[PDB]
């Protein structure tokens, strides 16, 4: 010299990155899945469907992961390393 | 009711008009035991040709790819009744598509009831729980002593339906399920249908042990079916009836035409001699008037045994199989590599199921029956 | 109290009397209180689900409450 609204999780956002699912060394790897996280553990998914109609459709899940998340990031192969005060749990998207 | 004062009420119970002018609509909507929240602006007058529609997030999340079939319904659709009508089948179609997101267990009588019932059975008998409690699997012995598993999957709801059980043996289960049935009950079924077979088990791990089972190879419980070798690249295939195992099965022989000839006479000769009193093996040994080889891997280990056409043992499953009518050559192939050859050849002529013509090594005819 | 083990959790290290031998740290006891244990399977099989079964009840909890409020809205 515009901004767009994707979803609006209910609670605030913690960590965001991307994932490769269905991995079938290289650093850039091109990423299939988008992650967002809430602090009250929803958590977001987005991936690229072409099903059923024969075109592009996103498909979101919206998950409901226990304990206010503090932290998270993502191990490679569509996983994720995030942490409640309790434990360290991981999340396999693959 | 006819009318959109009554029917409106009774199938959308929880949207509360906002407006005196029914204009502005809020509340919920209902499916599948789970409201989700929505508030539907109307025009001035009552027109879905021009009409806002707004949502919770969550909604829209469960709304992705089917925006158009909306937007089309709004326009296309006379009234807010058949709209909404309409708004929730489609509900019922999206959710009922992602099953996947539900099957979620209720604290009072899911996880008390089945450790209850579990101790009602006894803990040596558990081998496998899951994190989510969705799948189990169990385990029983035989008279003879040996493991059989059984593993179920469960749903939010375990005794109002039947679990899903899946079992090892070739016959099939059926489990007379009652909601007041339980996890004692179905064992005891189990039981039942395990010492029923038992024969047919202590059958074909007799067979298993004794003789050189070759096609099966780490056999499941559910084979009925036996390619034992006797000789050397000769064979015989038997399937037996779970039932009467100790009855006769359906028999027959792989190998030589010169070498094959005289077991077939020999058992048509000696099969009266059949008896289901003896064993498999103890019956068969005496028929063929023969006894067995217990693996003979040592001495011909790198032989040759393969299909010399691809020279590979194991073409997805297959097994080298057809022989040749010669004793200098004796060279066994597979059904597909000799078809893909003998096709080819200016020598070779087809019946009906059946290809003459060379043998490669030899050039001696050689007869595949398809 | 610490982790000396390398596991992450924290472990508890007891040291008995000094009457056994004039030597440091001999005659310990150390322990987690659930599975560590050093010192001088249908059990292990259903409590990972069983705690799984309270975090999803738990989750539902909370979900059913945020819902309620909702409708109060
Ligand atoms: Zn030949
Ligand atoms: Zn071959």
């Amino acid at each position: 010299t515009l901004v767009k609204i994707l979803h609006h999780l209910e609670e605030p956002v913690i960590f965001i990155g991307a994932l490769k699912t269905e991995p079938q060394p290289d650093e850039d790897v091109h990423c299939d899945c988008l992650v967002a996280f809430g602090h009250h553990g929803r958590m977001l998914a987005i991936k690229a469907s072409w099903d059923e109609s024969g075109k592009l459709v996103p498909e979101l899940r919206e998950y409901c992961l226990p304990g206010p998340v503090l932290c998270a990031a993502c191990g490679g192969g569509g996983r994720v390393y995030h942490s409640t005060p309790s434990d360290l749990c991981v999340v396999d998207l693959s | 009711m006819a009318v959109t004062e009554a029917s409106l009420l009774r199938q959308c119970p929880l949207l509360l008009p906002q407006n005196r002018s029914k204009t502005v609509y809020e509340g919920f909507i209902s499916a599948q035991g789970r409201d989700f929240h929505l508030r539907i602006v109307l025009p001035e007058d009552l027109q879905l040709k021009n009409a806002r529609l707004l949502c919770s997030w969550q909604l829209r999340t469960i709304l992705s790819g089917y925006h158009r079939i909306v937007q089309q319904r709004m326009q296309h659709s006379p009234d807010l009744m058949s709209f909404m009508m309409e708004l929730k089948m489609l509900l019922e179609v999206a959710l009922k598509n992602r099953q996947e997101l539900y099957a979620l267990p209720p604290p009072p009588q899911f996880y008390s009831s089945l450790i209850e019932e579990i101790g009602t059975l006894g803990w040596d008998k558990l081998v496998y729980a899951d994190t989510c409690f969705s799948t189990i699997k169990l385990k029983a012995e035989d008279a003879s002593g040996r493991e059989h598993l059984i593993t179920l999957k469960l749903k939010a709801k375990y005794p109002a339906e039947s679990p899903d059980y899946f079992v090892d043996f070739p016959v099939p289960f059926c489990a007379s399920w009652t909601p007041q049935s339980s996890l004692i009950s179905i064992y005891s079924q189990f039981l039942a249908a395990i010492e029923s077979l038992k024969a047919f088990w202590d059958v074909m791990d007799e067979i298993d042990e004794k003789t050189w089972v070759l096609e099966p190879e780490k056999p499941p419980r559910s084979a009925t079916a036996r390619r034992i070798a006797l000789g050397n690249n000769v064979s015989i295939n038997i399937e037996v009836d779970p039932r009467h195992p100790t009855m006769l099965p359906e028999c027959f022989f792989l190998g030589a035409d010169h070498v094959v000839k005289p077991l077939g006479i020999k058992l048509s000769r000696n099969i009266h001699l059949w008896d289901p009193e003896n064993s498999v093996l103890q019956n068969l040994k005496d028929v063929l008037e023969i006894d067995f080889p217990a693996r003979a891997i040592l001495e011909k280990s790198d032989f040759t045994m393969d299909c010399g056409i691809c020279y590979a043992y194991q073409l997805d499953g297959t097994i080298p199989d057809q022989v040749c009518d010669n004793s200098q050559c004796g060279q066994p192939f597979h059904q597909i590599c000799l078809y893909e050859w003998l096709r080819g050849l200016l020598t070779s002529r087809q019946s009906f199921n059946i290809i003459f013509g060379e043998c490669p090594y030899c050039s001696k005819p050689i007869t595949l029956k398809m | 109290i610490d982790d000396f083990i390398g596991s992450g959790t924290e472990q508890v290290l007891l040291l008995f009397k000094d009457s056994l031998n004039s030597d440091c740290l001999t005659s310990f006891k150390i322990t987690d209180l659930g599975k560590i244990n050093y010192s001088s399977e249908n059990r292990y099989l259903v409590v990972p689900p069983l705690e799984t079964g309270l975090k999803v009840c738990f989750s539902s909890f909370r979900e059913l409450r945020q819902h309620l409020l909702l409708k109060e809205k």
